[PDB]
């Protein structure tokens, strides 16, 4: 039973995990276990789709395919049930026996002559087979559904105008004579149809079937016909996406809806107005009752009320700014600030149908708004919202406002609650505190629950934070409740992957920013020990940017003796010790005789700023005719900051995982915390300081071990640690004399750096050359010797730290490749592919099934490929023809069969293809003679439920295996990330298996940190275990404790 | 050891069309220069930056890339007429004791002109 600080430390694919063992005083003193617990982020890699996106995608080809294939059926049963086959024309199976092929000239030719039983089937089924496109009115808004809408509706309208009456006909002629083909090829949405078209075409067929005399014309047989061709299942319902989203957590009885709504966009509105705040050179202030009510209506009467737009309003005269805006950036002010999306998408849709005046305002009420919003964001088609509009509003406005009106996007609040909130809210009164007065608003456990899907709506962060929960509960399994919880998550994690991209790759322009202005400063300063630090280009680029001028006095300060040391300093404008904040706008270079007499004042403070003073007034313009940006400016000169709030805000991160981990560990976790908060957010910016501040220099290092050290400094971080800290810069400032020398900033206790760096790298730190204390005994005799001194540096519970990597067991997966290529030619090893001629290399041709048999066409097609620099795309832009003996040119070639190397595969489409295998899900290792088998299990073999016979051997194609019987003794099954040792001749290999290479029996390793010392990248690669002295098998917990050779009884099988 | 500061001052010569790929190639020359520290003379493409306009590069006249730029500064001027570069060279010491107000224009006066084009 111990009383300890549990750091975490939370990236999005990382979760580090520290214990510090505190005093009742709070003030750390024993490093008791510390570990990293790695997992794969929960996003496709390469190009950040969601993992749920590959598996939604194929199962709705899956229900497409399967009722496409129903109706088909129900057709097929209809005509045989209305007598059109009569009986037995249909084969062993459901299908027609001896059907025409020839559906869209019987089609065409229907309208002028009877047909018969099996040309009215066949036409009949070609019209439920291709029934067309369905608006689903107001489409145009989609990159592509317009393009396809282009061809539709032109095909559309050339029906209706040019006199060609039917699609069958007008697709006969046109698409035959002016392109030689009729459906649609590639990705074209030429001769596409829809299916309004399609229905006036089934009409007009049975009318005309009746005039000739077609026996089945039936009533059961068109109204059947015309259901199985129009009917299709109805999107999903308003209350159906209701049951999506949450209840509204304010109104449990009402939903949350409604984005375009008056009330929802006056929200945003009034949030927005209540919470802008402007800064005039000096201090902050809100806006005035009498501005707030100028600027209320703008956003309605003008069409967005920009920045620039509401300081023309208030009359505000540069020299005050915005906060909240980002005033470097050139032209900022023509931001939007506000723009009403809805109220304006519903006026110009009635302005520009002639309901509504331009500029005059819209008089539907509130209710009325909401409501439209609302409906027009819950259903998907004209005949749902014309019926739930059809209630409340007159039929001109709704015809007008299904026409040029999309919504979506729902806001997490009631209309109830928003409505009881926006009255509220109008009067003043942020929103918390209106929030708090209408419905003002707690059961602990000892494990943490798991993380809640609704309030994380993010795959990475709820992996992310999944994981951080494993970590913690088995943390508080092995050593009981922690005392407090302190968390450092990552900046990146909660971003969109475009914004994670955005910002690798503004690191990567300040890494060569940087390299760039080192390279100047080593240019001024040719003589200089070794290489320039941060400060050192800081100090350089704030002289250039001060005009050479020391900011406190304005002497002159001399280039070349800026690292003579102490002759500059870089001053904290604001006092660290009052602020904790030491940003690149709190920061000046002034002259260390001047910077001697400040003290712990701000610079508003010290000039006194308050009788304005010829000295404030000198230094105010000094800092406003510098090369500092705005905010640095507004900063220098604050004047009247609430500094307990200011240093709390620079203290800690507020983000929105961090305020929802925050409140959640302390609502739903024991932790034995002294009351106040007992779970603490650690502000990233401070945390990196007090690394560097107390002797983790950032290391060189592949290891996802230093996640760890960040989690130690994290659980360090106490209050009465931050109270010491701010109490020694504050006697530092003051000049300390509380001696001068024996002055190291505070540590949470001596040798700290040391016993951190020796229990995370198991390495005295500045020798990452020596050799790592891989075990206990190494271990602890590598800590009392390096560290002696310390009596509590060693204890029963110091391990080696051992990576942990979340496994990944899962039985299931995509079961083969996605082409499916042609079988017959498999008893050689081989199998044939349609490769279009644009997409036909050289390496492609060489393989040709008719290289031999065509040789005009492989001459011709070799000829055409070495032109143009072997590009397919190129070559072949221009329509290539085959050729008869006699010269004449005869028909078009759009892709040729070409050759492929199949020595295995898995059978597809009703047995008629080939695919490629996809991934393996298992791998049986079996021994016998001292010698190992692999024997490798696809998914797909899961499905089927077939237990492999044939273990792996190095080059025999897959037929000539090692089949296994009960004289082989089976050891394990691997899955992928699980712990293997493989003790061999030429050392031994520990780690995490990852991947069984099928073409030689080997097996790659991750090792556990990913030290890229070792193998590539961390990845031992072709590890032979056939001829292996030892092959095992371990398993790990969360922690990276309880290393445990484990041994299986029966082999598993693969279904249940 | 002492660094000297070369004040450039880029103007129009009126002459000849401006040449647009000219603004280019002077913009590409002084941007070589700009780095975080002196990124406040940024080269833009428009005459109101490159026309009429002051700008002072920081050198360490121990180190032979003072040379080696305007040199190049020179060699554009010969090649535009109708763009006439102006430098001069002022020992730092004497460029931070300057008040600063017009501190280009000053320093330009109070430094040993270096070639005139």
């Amino acid at each position: 039973s111990i009383n300890y600080i549990l750091g975490l430390d939370i990236g999005i694919a990382s979760v580090g995990w520290a214990m510090v063992e505190i005093d009742e005083e709070e003030n750390p003193i024993r490093l008791i276990d510390l570990g990293v617990r790695v997992f794969e982020r929960a996003e496709v890699p390469k190009t950040g789709d969601s993992l749920a996106m590959a598996r939604r995608l194929a199962r709705s080809v899956r229900r497409l395919t399967r009722r496409r294939a129903h109706r088909l059926l129900r057709t097929r049963r209809l005509l045989k049930r209305e007598g059109v086959l009569q009986a037995a024309n249909f084969d062993e199976n459901g299908l027609i026996k001896s059907l025409p092929n020839t559906p869209w000239q019987l089609r065409a030719a229907a309208l002028d002559r009877k047909l018969t039983p099996l040309e009215w089937s066949a036409v009949l089924l070609h019209l439920i087979k291709h029934r067309g496109y369905l608006s689903q009115e107001g489409e145009t808004a989609d990159k592509e559904l317009g393009a396809l809408l282009k061809g539709v509706a032109g095909n559309a309208h050339a029906l209706q105008t040019g006199d060609f009456r039917t699609p069958a006909e007008l697709a006969l002629n046109k698409f035959e004579k002016e392109s030689g083909h009729i459906r649609n090829q590639r990705s074209d949405y030429s001769h596409t149809f829809s299916r309004k078209d399609l229905q006036a075409e089934l009409i007009l067929l049975f009318e005309k079937q009746k005039e000739f005399g077609n026996p089945h014309v039936s009533g059961g047989l068109k109204e059947g016909i015309e259901t199985l061709l129009m009917t299709q299942r109805p999107a999903l319902s308003g209350d159906a996406v209701q049951k999506m989203l949450g209840h509204c957590t304010f109104e449990p009885a009402e939903p949350k809806a409604a984005k375009n709504t008056y009330t929802a966009e006056r929200f945003i509105w009034l949030t927005k107005l209540n919470n802008l705040r402007i800064l005039e050179q000096g201090s902050e202030r809100p806006l005035t009752d009498t501005e707030r009510a100028t600027l209320m209506d703008e956003p309605y009467r003008k069409s967005k009320l920009t920045y620039a737009q509401a300081r023309k309003l208030l009359g505000l005269e540069d020299t005050a700014f915005f906060k909240g805006l980002r005033y470097g950036k050139d032209n900022a002010e023509a931001s939007t600030l506000m723009e009403m999306k809805a109220y304006h998408a519903i006026s110009r849709a009635l302005e520009k149908e002639g309901l509504k005046d331009k500029k005059s305002p819209l008089n539907l009420s509130p209710e009325l708004q909401d409501e439209i919003g609302t409906a027009f964001s819950l259903f998907k088609t004209d005949e749902d919202i014309t019926g739930r509009l059809k209630d409340r509003i007159q039929p001109e406005i709704l015809e007008a406002l299904l026409k040029h009106i999309s919504f979506d996007k729902f806001v997490q609040i009631s209309l109830k609650a928003l409505r009881r909130i926006v009255p509220l809210m109008e009067q003043g009164k942020r929103y918390d505190e209106a929030c708090a007065e209408i419905y003002g608003d707690t059961e602990e456990k000892i494990y943490l629950p798991p993380i809640p899907a609704d309030e994380i709506r993010n795959p990475v962060v709820l992996r992310a934070l999944s994981q951080a929960r494993k970590v913690i509960n088995g943390v508080v399994r092995r050593y009981g409740s922690p005392a407090r919880i302190h968390i450092e998550t990552a900046r990146e994690v909660g971003k969109s992957f475009k914004d994670r991209k955005e910002i690798e790759k503004r690191q990567e322009e300040n890494r060569k920013d940087r390299e760039k202005a080192a390279a100047k400063f080593r240019e001024y300063f040719p003589n200089f020990v070794g290489e320039p630090k941060s400060k050192d280009i800081l100090k350089l680029r704030l002289y250039e940017q001060q005009h050479g001028k020391c900011l406190y006095s304005g002497k002159e300060i001399n280039l070349g003796r800026l690292n003579e040391k102490g002759y500059v300093e870089i001053d904290h404008a604001l006092p660290f010790s009052r602020t904790w904040d030491d940003s690149f706008n709190n920061k000046v270079l002034v002259l260390g005789s001047e910077n001697q007499n400040k003290g712990n004042q701000t610079p508003y403070e010290y000039f006194n700023g308050k009788d304005n003073s010829r000295e404030w007034q000198e230094f105010k313009a000094r800092v406003e005719t510098s090369r500092f940006p705005r905010s640095k400016k507004q900063r220098i000169l604050l004047q009247k900051f609430d500094e307990d709030g200011f240093k709390e805000r620079n203290l800690n991160d507020t983000r929105y995982v961090n305020r929802f981990l925050c409140q959640f560990v302390a609502d739903r976790m024991r932790l034995t915390g002294k009351g106040k908060k007992r779970v603490f957010a650690s502000n990233g910016q401070i945390t990196n300081l007090l690394r560097g501040f107390w002797g983790l220099r950032k290391v060189r290092a592949e290891n996802d071990r230093h996640h760890a050290l960040d989690a130690v400094v994290v659980a360090c971080s106490t209050v009465a640690m931050q109270q010491k800290i701010t109490r020694f810069v504050r006697y530092k400032e003051m000049n300390a004399f509380v001696l001068h020398q024996k002055t190291h900033f505070p540590q949470p206790w001596e040798f700290f750096a040391q016993e951190v760096m020796i229990r995370v790298f198991g390495k005295p730190d500045g020798k990452p050359e020596f050799e790592e204390a891989d075990t206990l005994e190494k271990l602890r005799t590598l800590l009392a010797e390096k560290l002696s001194s310390r009596p509590e540096a060693v204890h029963e519970y110091v391990t080696p730290l051992f990576v942990s990597r979340a496994p990944n067991r899962k039985m299931s997966g995509q079961g083969h490749m996605e082409t499916v290529k042609s079988a017959k030619r498999l008893d050689e090893g081989v199998s044939v592919l349609r490769v279009p001629l644009t997409q036909l290399k050289l390496k492609d041709l060489e393989k040709m099934v008719n290289r031999e048999r065509e040789p005009k066409l492989y001459e011709a097609l070799k000829a055409r490929l070495e032109a143009h620099k072997d590009d397919p795309a190129k070559a072949f832009a221009e329509p290539f023809y085959k050729y008869d003996k006699a010269g004449n040119r005869t028909q078009q070639v759009k892709a040729v069969r070409v050759e492929q190397v199949q020595k295995t595969g898995v059978w597809v489409r009703n047995h008629n293809g080939i695919a490629d295998n996809a991934t393996m899900v298992r791998v049986d290792v079996f021994e016998k003679g001292d010698k190992y088998y692999l024997v490798p299990i696809y998914s797909w073999q899961v499905a089927k439920g077939i237990l492999p016979d044939r273990a792996v051997v190095q080059g025999k194609d897959e037929e000539d295996w090692q089949l296994i019987d009960d004289s082989f003794n089976f050891k394990f099954s691997l899955h992928p990330n699980d712990l293997v040792e493989v003790i061999t001749k030429k050392a031994r290999m520990f780690g995490y298996f990852a991947s069984c290479h099928r073409g030689t029996g080997n097996i790659n390793i991750r090792i556990h940190d990913l030290d890229h010392k070792i193998g590539k990248n961390g990845i031992l690669e072709g590890i032979g275990v056939k001829t292996a002295l030892s092959f095992q098998k371990y398993q790990i917990d969360e922690l990276g404790k309880e290393i445990r050779p484990c041994r299986l009884k029966k082999r598993p099988p693969v279904r249940s | 050891s002492m660094f000297k500061r070369a004040i450039i001052f880029t103007s129009f010569n009126g002459f000849e069309k401006v040449s647009r790929t000219e603004k280019r190639r002077l913009a590409k020359i002084i941007n070589a220069r700009v780095s975080i520290i002196d990124e406040y003379l940024r080269a833009k493409d428009t005459n109101a930056s490159l026309d009429g306009q002051y700008r002072a590069f920081l050198f360490n006249d121990e180190s032979p890339a003072m040379t080696e730029f305007l040199a190049k500064l020179k060699a554009f001027a010969e090649s535009c007429t109708g763009i006439s570069i102006d430098a001069w060279e002022i020992e730092e010491s004497e460029y931070v004791r300057l008040p600063v107000e017009r501190r280009d224009f000053l320093a330009a006066a109070n430094g040993k002109e270096i070639f005139k084009i």
